[PDB]
């Protein structure tokens, strides 16, 4: 007990110490972003320690170190819960941020303002394991517009460029508008639970569900980027490469995810919420990785891959498979942080060049960068027993065999095989070919940083599937049997792709010149949807908030009915009292008037 | 109430015998001291409130009330001794006079024992007040403004006046004490009705309800940074205080009188919102978000939940600390571009970084930023109106969207994107500007850690 | 349409930037660096083949539904260059472009960090403090009646003279600071 | 033949397919020297202000005070109380009110009843 | 600045119409005010409803961040026209045909996955059975009470 | 056509100017003058 809890909590606590080392600063620092990747490192060394003696015993335990509040009947502390999901995800994550922040320090290093990126780099790391080993409501909400706001700080990282600021901006927005389900949740709990704790809502397990299940399936779709929210992740790339790499395929974007997941109790008992889940999830997978098929910016690419990832982590949250969901979360971080590090080499050595058209030749120019994004591509596609496997592939055996939506199902398919028809015009644009960059060749991916943070990534790209399946304990019971045509479903389906991929590459090379279809302009404009409703929304609020709100109302109609009616009425009883000719036969000849209505009209004298 | 009492009219001598150099820093120094007095108000008890004299008392609402108007006088001097620094030596000891004597009649205001006690102090807030606005305002509308200023006011307030007299020669006494043990109900009738309304009237005017909020953009904009400071941080505060000492005589008649209330401010907060997507004025746009914070805490004492209650005072004060520190960044840029205008000014962040690291830290607690009291205050009136009806949380958490984008967007036009060319007199930050912003900041986050003292009466 | 010299476009310009918008949205179309060659040969032999036409109002058809041709058959995402307009990297480095009067703002203690550079400032100033008389009275003496017509400067022409308005375009910030 | 662009409110139609940019008459091409020359006049009137090493603070625009004045100050002065503006101001001013009036009414009368019968389930509710 | 010089009510005369054009710094044949309903826009010009994206960014304007000049008269919408804002440019495809062929994708979608919940894929098993008559006791079961026996035979 | 003999001329003044400006941008190797720590 005393080991496990220390531990957990010298984790955080070294987190936040060059928080404090880079606000009570007064030189200019001896390497602080080497400071902040080796406060890093030892704390993915220091989480390590507890998730070796969880493997173990399965030991979990609550942390409520703090009594902050109590509010007439809700305790609120500043409560930590170390169980499986914060005992996989705290290493996972410590692991990711290590390798990022070592990329960091050569992609980021003629930036001046280096010590503020690893300052907003690390308080981001902080708010997601405040997210991920919340116990109630109101620590997980902090840790979750924690996230939201580092994203907004570090997608307008170059705040000069307006598409920056937009971006951030569109972030903040699509994720506030999960936040009203967030908070829609938490209402609930409060109301009919009298908690925001995890174990008290797991405890009384409320059967009447449907409403604080659909807050949440809207607080996951507004993080997870699912469909109808989904816009702002292809927008996200807008900032550096190790923000995306970091917060936008692996770290932050699954945290809707890991939230539909935190409440597992809840969406086992309810089919409803299962059915929601399932449909939305093959809809977003179905939708991005169509959209990524004809994309030109690498990095576009690989943020419709993750959101394609993430609709494939809430099919298979839907489908009552939770545990499979959390494992390919933490399988998924390894290979798509390295996929987008893999992405910014190429970037770097092409001149801030981040357009597959401009590429090629690449794959014996940048050898190392040209194997890890290889071994990425393929971890991505569900090459066996490589890190990807060990996930994706007993998440399309259980959305088989089980009484699943088979549209859902049959959508997630198509999915798995465009997975493999993006991934190869990666590497066919990117690597394969010939050279279309311009003419001055400063390829150069020789620095140890470099080497050393995609190295270990890649080390995880290939055994931490292994390693990880290994390790956690049996949570459901895995479906082992099927049919033939079944259990081969996943790979003869991304072999599929491949082959039919493979054609539609080797097509390009053809002296035809063919106008473009509906579908591949459906595909190239991201479907319409941040075309249309990004110009149509905001249209439809900012032409009301002037016209209606600031003109007609809050200018004209509330100032015409209280204050502007009366003075007018007033001016012009002032008018007519003061309007006297000033003769004294008028005013005598009133004076009679006012004496006969007394007497005969008004019976004073009665 | 009389230890703070005194040294706040002591102020007075202070500053018409100090050197003519020195009126700026003694009366700081001095209302420093007073706002460390401040915190002995904090001996709260369970059961009792604070009962001082016959004249004063204070629990555990007035409380916060209290500390945050001993603490706004210091920044206020602080805020406004730039700008009126051309000043006459007597136009000056005028002015801080004026807000010595605002803070004067408001530690009274809150701590009145007696209903008609309340009623002069807060009706004589409107004084000082509106020799500030028309005196020390800067451009032609003020004069304007000032007539908006008072005559929302006392048309609200009038009506006010009859009903607690007709309270005085009903119950026999206005002590707010010997009504919390003398209240009747009262029922339906048109009599009680138009009683709420003059009960009521006033302090929705003072907070502003949506609809007669148009005193607001006028005061809250032709005010000088003092001004703009005690009317964003307590005098919108007054009408919320009232409300939760006038709703005990007032039931069960508001369970049904709070209906349209209720409906113009839930209206009135997605409305406002959105008209601060749509200003070309900063100043004007930290004047609706004022509004658009206050429907909340209006609708909170409306629907008179403990939990509502809590919510709606730490909304107070978390809005007081929050509307006063972005109307002092607005002047921080208006003291050198000259202009209100916000598209004028851009580009910041490239010039005053840790100015622009203040914008952010106050963009962020007007978003309702988690830990923050903002948050607090916020998700409380959202847990109260979500128990009161499950429809609400629609209009909550449209506002809360549209508050976050003019809360960032407000950041991003003026402090991101590429600068303004042909200004270049944009100075560096004063030490004055950066600790005037920071004794803003820092006290609303270290009341994060224990944000017990800001929960009112019934926490 | 617009532009700061002339007042239109003429009808060559307009072939020329149609040409150009063509060869772009091609070489988006044609990735591959052969098959963009031999395309954009078979472009140039298009607009070869109606290049000698005098003919103004069938040149200006021509070229109207050389547009249309162009707008059926542009490409969604065509390239654009990192720092152009559209770009990844567009005004990327705005954030980095401080004035030059920022330097007059600075304390003493940081003047005196870089003394020759400051002392060589200060010449800049002079410099542009003596032209600036000198070139306020050379555009009022070349200017007509009733304003400019374009937005073109005249240049320097005696000797020691610097060129009319040059301060914010030779102490405008580098395009990597 | 090809599809025609059909512009629309938020999309625009291009340069390149507008019938009135290749006009070659005089009055177009007067009309565009004209508008360079307000430009270029407006140009000169900023740039030399903008460039001058005496003046140190804002180059104020007319134009922008201009467009404030617009959107603020001067909208009641140039306000008439009509047809249009009386039923633009009853529909957006009171119209979502009663709707939201009687939503939230029929929600609380639906609640009142269930709870007063015992039907509406509050085991847990002690929180409100 | 000054009185004339600001805006002013709705030009009716051809010579306040020129007054107020060269007030606006701008052709007398480009200027048209809002038509006059009332609405409170005064002689202010009605400009073109265009997006600031749209202006030519290649041209060296007087804000560049904002695609403007200084002295030219702004659009009444320019805070909602700016480039973090609302986008007016032509666009590749056309408005209708991309609202069509968006709300046909989703109408579809929903309506497949209506069909694929009306219509579930399962597998040839039987329900999973447990002990214990289904788990009474783990299931939360009372002590009190007996449940009815649940048993489940060998095949 | 090109430039008028007038722009060439403009811009091979505001050019020298530039590269003389530029070239001013450039440290002494003494510069940084530090304080000493
Ligand atoms: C009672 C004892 C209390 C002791 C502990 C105190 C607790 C916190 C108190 C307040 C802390 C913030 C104040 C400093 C920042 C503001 C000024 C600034 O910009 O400085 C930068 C400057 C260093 O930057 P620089 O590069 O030199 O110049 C600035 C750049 O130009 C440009 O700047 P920049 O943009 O690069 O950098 C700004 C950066 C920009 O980054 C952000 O804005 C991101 C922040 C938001 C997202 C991440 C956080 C989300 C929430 C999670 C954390 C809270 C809960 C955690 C618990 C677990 C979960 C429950 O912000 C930060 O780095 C702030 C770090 C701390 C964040 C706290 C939350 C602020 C967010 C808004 C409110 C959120 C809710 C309230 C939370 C309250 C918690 C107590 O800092 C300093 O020099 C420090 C000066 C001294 C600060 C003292 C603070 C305490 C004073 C209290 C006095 C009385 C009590 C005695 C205790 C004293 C202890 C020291
Ligand atoms: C580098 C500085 C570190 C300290 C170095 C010097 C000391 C050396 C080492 C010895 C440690 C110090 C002695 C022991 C510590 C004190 C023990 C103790 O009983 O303390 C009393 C208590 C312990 O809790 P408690 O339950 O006893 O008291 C709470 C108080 N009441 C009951 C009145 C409500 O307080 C602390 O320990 C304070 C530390 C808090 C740490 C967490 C801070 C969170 C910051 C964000 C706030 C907002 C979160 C909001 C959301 C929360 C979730 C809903
Ligand atoms: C912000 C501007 C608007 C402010 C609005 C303020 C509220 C609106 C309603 C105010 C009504 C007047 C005060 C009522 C005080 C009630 C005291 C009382 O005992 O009531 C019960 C008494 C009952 O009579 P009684 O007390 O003699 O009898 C004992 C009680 N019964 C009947 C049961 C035996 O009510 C009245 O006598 C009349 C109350 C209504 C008075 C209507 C006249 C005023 C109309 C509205 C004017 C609003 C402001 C207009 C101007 C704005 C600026 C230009
Ligand atoms: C891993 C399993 C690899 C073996 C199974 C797939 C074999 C197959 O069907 O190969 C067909 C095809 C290559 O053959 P084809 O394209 O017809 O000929 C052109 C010559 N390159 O296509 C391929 O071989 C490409 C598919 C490889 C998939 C690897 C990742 C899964
Ligand atoms: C909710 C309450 C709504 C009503 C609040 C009171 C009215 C609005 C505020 C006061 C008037 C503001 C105003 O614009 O007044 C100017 C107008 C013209 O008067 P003038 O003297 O020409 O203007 C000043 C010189 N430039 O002045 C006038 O037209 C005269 C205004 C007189 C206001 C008296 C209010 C009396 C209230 C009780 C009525 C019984
Ligand atoms: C826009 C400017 C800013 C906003 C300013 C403030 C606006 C709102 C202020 C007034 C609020 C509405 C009046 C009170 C509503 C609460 C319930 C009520 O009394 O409804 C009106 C009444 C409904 O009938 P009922 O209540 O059953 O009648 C028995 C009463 N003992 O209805 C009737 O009986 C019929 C109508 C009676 C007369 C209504 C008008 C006079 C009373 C209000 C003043
Ligand atoms: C109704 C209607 O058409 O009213 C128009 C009338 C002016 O009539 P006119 O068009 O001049 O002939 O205008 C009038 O009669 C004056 C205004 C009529 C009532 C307007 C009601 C809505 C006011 C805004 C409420 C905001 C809350
Ligand atoms: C289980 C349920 C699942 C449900 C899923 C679907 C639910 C949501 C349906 C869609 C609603 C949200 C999407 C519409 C608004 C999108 C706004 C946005 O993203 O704006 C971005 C836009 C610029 O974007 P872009 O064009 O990409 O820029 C490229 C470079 N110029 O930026 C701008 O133009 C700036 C805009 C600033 C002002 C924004 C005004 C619009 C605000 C919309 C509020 C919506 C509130 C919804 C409340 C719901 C309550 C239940």
């Amino acid at each position: 007990m005393n080991l496990f809890s220390s531990l957990t909590l010298v984790t955080l606590i070294l987190l936040t110490m060059p928080i404090a080392a880079i606000n009570f600063n007064t030189h200019k620092f001896t390497n602080y972003p080497l400071y902040v990747k080796t406060t890093i490192s030892c704390a993915f060394i220091t989480s390590m320690i507890p998730t070796m003696m969880f493997i173990h015993t399965g030991q979990e335990m609550i942390i409520s170190n703090w009594h902050w509040l109590t509010i007439q009947t809700l305790k609120l502390s500043l409560s930590f819960k170390m169980d499986f999901f914060s005992m996989m995800f705290v290493p996972v994550a410590l692991f990711v941020t290590w390798s990022i922040m070592e990329f960091s320090m050569w992609y980021m290093h003629s930036d001046p303002n280096i010590n503020q990126f690893f300052k907003y780099l690390l308080l981001f790391l902080i708010t997601m394991l405040i997210l991920v080993t919340a116990n109630n409501l109101f620590q997980l909400f902090i840790g979750w517009e924690g996230v939201g706001i580092m994203s907004f700080l570090l997608i307008g990282w170059w705040y000069g460029r307006t598409d920056a600021n937009t971006a951030a901006l569109q972030a903040i927005l699509y994720n506030r508008i999960g936040d009203i389900g967030f908070i829609l949740a938490m209402a609930w709990f409060l109301i009919n639970l009298n908690t925001w704790d995890l174990q008290q809502i797991f405890m009384l397990n409320p059967n009447d569900s449907n409403l604080p299940l659909m807050g949440l399936i809207l607080a996951a779709t507004g993080k997870s980027a699912q469909f109808g929210l989904h816009p702002w992740l292809p927008s996200a790339m807008e900032g550096p490469t190790p923000v995306s790499a970091l917060l936008h395929s692996s770290t932050m974007v699954v945290a809707g995810i890991f939230l539909l997941i935190r409440f597992y109790p809840l969406t086992e008992n309810n089919k409803f919420g299962q059915s929601i889940m399932l449909c939305l999830g093959a809809m977003t997978t179905l939708f991005t990785a169509m959209c990524a098929l004809t994309q030109n910016d690498i990095k576009k690419i690989i943020a419709f891959s993750t959101s394609s990832q993430l609709g494939l982590m809430m099919v298979t949250i839907g489908i009552n498979q939770p545990h499979l969901a959390f494992l390919h979360i933490c399988t998924h971080a390894f290979f798509k942080a390295m996929l987008f590090m893999c992405s910014g080499s190429i970037i770097h050595s092409l001149n801030d060049e981040q357009d597959i058209r401009k590429m090629g030749g690449l794959f014996k120019a940048m050898p190392f960068t040209t194997t890890a994004l290889i071994i990425g591509s393929l971890a991505l596609t569900g090459m066996p027993f490589l890190t990807g496997f060990y996930s994706k592939d007993l998440i399309i055996e259980s959305a088989n065999t089980s009484y699943t939506n088979a549209w859902a199902l049959l959508m997630t398919l198509v999915a798995t095989s465009f997975t493999a028809i993006y991934s190869t015009r990666i590497i066919f644009f990117a690597l394969l070919g010939q050279p279309r960059f311009p003419t001055l060749i400063n390829i150069n991916e020789n620095n140890p940083f470099l080497i050393n943070s995609i190295k270990r990534l890649l080390i995880g790209s290939l055994f931490a599937g292994f390693i990880i399946s290994n390790n956690i304990p049996p949570m459901t019971i895995p479906q082992m049997t099927m049919p033939h045509y079944l259990k081969m479903t996943a790979l003869t389906v991304t072999i599929l792709g491949f082959i039919l991929a493979l054609e539609i590459s080797n097509t390009t090379h053809y002296l035809k010149f063919n106008y473009p279809s509906n579908t591949f302009k459906f595909s190239n404009l991201l479907g319409y949807y941040p075309t249309i409703m990004h110009r149509l929304t905001p249209y439809m609020n900012l032409t009301m908030s002037q016209k209606s709100a600031s003109s007609l109302l809050d200018l004209i109609w509330l100032e015409t009915i209280l204050p502007k009616t009366i003075s007018l009425a007033q001016m012009k009883m002032s008018t007519t009292i003061t309007s006297q000719k000033g003769l004294i036969k008028l005013y005598f000849l009133s004076f009679l008037i006012t004496i006969l209505i007394s007497t005969t009209l008004l019976n004073f004298h009665e | 109430m009389l230890k703070y009492i005194i040294p706040t009219m002591m102020l007075m001598p202070l500053t018409w015998l100090s050197k003519n150099s020195m009126i700026w820093i003694n009366t700081t120094l001095h209302s420093l001291l007073i706002s460390l007095t401040s915190l002995l108000l904090l001996n709260q008890f369970g059961d009792n409130s604070l009962n001082f004299s016959l004249t004063f008392f204070s629990d555990s609402l007035s409380t916060p009330l209290l500390i945050l108007t001993m603490w706004l006088l210091p920044l206020m001097l602080m805020a406004s001794q730039h700008h009126l620094s051309k000043e006459n030596l007597a136009r000056k000891k005028l002015f801080i006079s004026m807000l010595i004597l605002l803070q004067l009649f408001l530690i009274m205001t809150f701590t009145a024992t007696e209903l008609i006690f309340f009623y002069i102090m807060f009706e004589a807030t409107l004084v000082p007040t509106l020799i500030i606005i028309t005196r020390w305002g800067n451009q032609t509308e003020r004069l304007n403004a000032g007539l908006y200023f008072l005559f929302y006011t006392l048309a609200g307030s009038l009506p006010l006046l009859v009903a607690l007299i007709y309270i005085q020669n009903t119950m026999g006494s206005l002590n707010f004490l010997i009504l919390q043990y003398w209240v009747q109900p009262m029922p339906n009738s048109w009599s009680n009705t138009f009683m709420w309304l003059a009960c009521m009237m006033a302090f929705m005017v003072k907070m502003p309800l949506y609809g007669l909020h148009l005193w607001l953009p006028k005061a809250h904009v032709e005010a000088p940074i003092a001004g703009s400071m005690v009317l964003a941080a307590i005098l919108l505060k007054l009408g919320g205080y009232g409300m939760m000492r006038i709703t005990l005589l007032l039931n069960p008649i508001t369970d049904f009188m709070a209906y349209p209330f209720i409906m113009l401010s839930l209206w009135g907060m997605i409305m406002t919102s959105s008209i601060c997507l749509r200003q070309t004025d900063l100043k004007s746009l930290i004047a609706y978000s004022s509004v658009s914070h206050m429907a909340l805490v209006i609708v909170a004492i409306l629907i008179q939940t403990p939990w509502s209650y809590m919510g709606a005072t730490a909304l107070m004060i978390a809005h007081g600390l929050t509307s006063s520190m972005l109307f002092c960044l607005a002047n921080s840029n208006y003291e050198r571009v000259h202009s209100r205008t916000m598209i004028l000014a851009r580009g910041l962040q490239t010039l005053l970084p840790l100015m622009a690291a203040w914008w952010l830290l106050a963009s962020l607690t007007n978003l309702a930023l988690p830990p923050s009291i903002n948050l607090i205050g916020e998700l409380f009136v959202v847990m109260s109106t979500f128990s009161w009806s499950n429809i609400t949380i629609i209009l909550m958490g449209l506002n809360m969207v549209i508050t976050a984008l003019y809360s960032l967007y407000m950041l991003i036009t003026t402090q991101r994107g590429k600068h303004t060319h042909h200004i270049n007199n944009i100075l560096p930050s004063f030490t004055r500007e950066n600790a005037l912003m920071s004794l803003h900041m820092l006290p609303l986050l270290l009341l994060s850690l224990n944000p017990k003292i800001i929960l009112g009466p019934l926490y | 349409a617009f532009l700061p010299s002339a007042a239109y476009l003429t009808h060559q310009q307009k072939v020329l930037q149609l040409y150009k918008r063509a060869l772009r949205h091609l070489e988006s179309r044609c990735v591959h660096r052969d098959k963009y060659r031999y395309f954009a040969c078979l472009l140039r032999a298009r607009f070869d083949e109606h290049k000698n036409e005098k003919d103004m109002v069938k040149a200006t058809q021509l070229l109207r539904e050389a547009e249309k041709e162009f707008w059926h058959g542009q490409h969604p995402q065509p390239y654009i260059f990192p720092e152009s307009p559209g770009g990844t990297s567009y005004e990327r480095y705005e954030c980095y472009k401080v004035p030059e009067w920022c330097l007059d703002d600075w304390h003493p203690s940081e003047k005196a960090m870089y003394p020759d550079y400051f002392a060589k400032r200060e010449q800049w100033k002079k410099l542009r403090r003596e032209s600036w008389e000198r070139e306020v009275k050379q555009l009022q003496e070349e200017t007509p009646v009733g304003g400019p017509r374009t937005e073109a400067l005249p240049p320097a022409r005696k000797q020691g003279d610097l060129p009319p308005l040059w301060w914010h375009i030779v102490t405008r910030p580098r395009e990597r600071p | 033949s090809f599809p025609k662009y059909e512009p629309s409110r938020l999309a625009s139609l291009p340069t390149t397919l507008d019938p009135a940019e290749y006009d070659i008459s005089s009055e177009t091409r007067k009309a565009q020297a004209e508008r360079l020359a307000i430009r270029s006049r407006l140009k000169r009137e900023y740039q030399l202000q903008y460039n001058d090493p005496s003046r140190r603070g804002v180059v104020e625009d007319p134009a922008l005070i201009r467009w404030t004045c617009a959107r603020s100050a001067n909208v009641y002065p140039n306000f008439r109380p009509n047809t249009k503006t009386s039923l633009l101001g009853a529909l957006f001013g009171i119209g979502p009110l009663i709707f939201w009036y009687y939503v939230f009414k029929t929600d609380r009368d639906r609640k009142e009843k269930l709870i007063q019968e015992g039907k509406l389930d509050r085991t847990f509710n002690i929180s409100y | 600045i000054t009185k004339d010089m600001l805006p002013g009510p709705y030009p009716k005369t051809p010579e306040e119409r020129a007054a107020a054009a060269k007030k606006y710094n701008m052709r007398v044949e480009d200027y048209e005010p809002y038509p006059d309903d009332g609405m409170g826009y005064g002689d202010y010009p009605k400009l073109p409803d265009r997006s600031q994206q749209e202006r030519d960014p290649w041209y060296d304007w007087d804000h560049p961040d904002l695609r403007l000049n200084w002295g030219e008269p702004m659009h009444w919408d320019l805070d909602m026209y700016i480039r973090n804002r609302v986008d007016t440019s032509p666009t590749p495809v056309n408005w209708n045909l991309m609202c069509k062929h968006l709300f046909g994708f989703v109408a579809f979608m929903l309506f497949m996955f209506w069909v694929g919940e009306t219509y579930p894929t399962y597998q040839p098993v039987g329900p999973k059975q447990y002990p214990y008559n289904n788990l009474y006791l783990e299931r939360g079961g009372d002590p009190n009470k007996e449940p009815e026996p649940v048993v489940h035979y060998e095949i | 056509s090109g430039y008028t003999p007038d722009e060439k001329l403009r811009l091979q003044q505001l050019r020298e100017l530039r590269r003389r400006w530029l070239k001013d941008q450039e440290l002494s190797p003494r510069e940084p003058v530090l304080p000493p720590r």
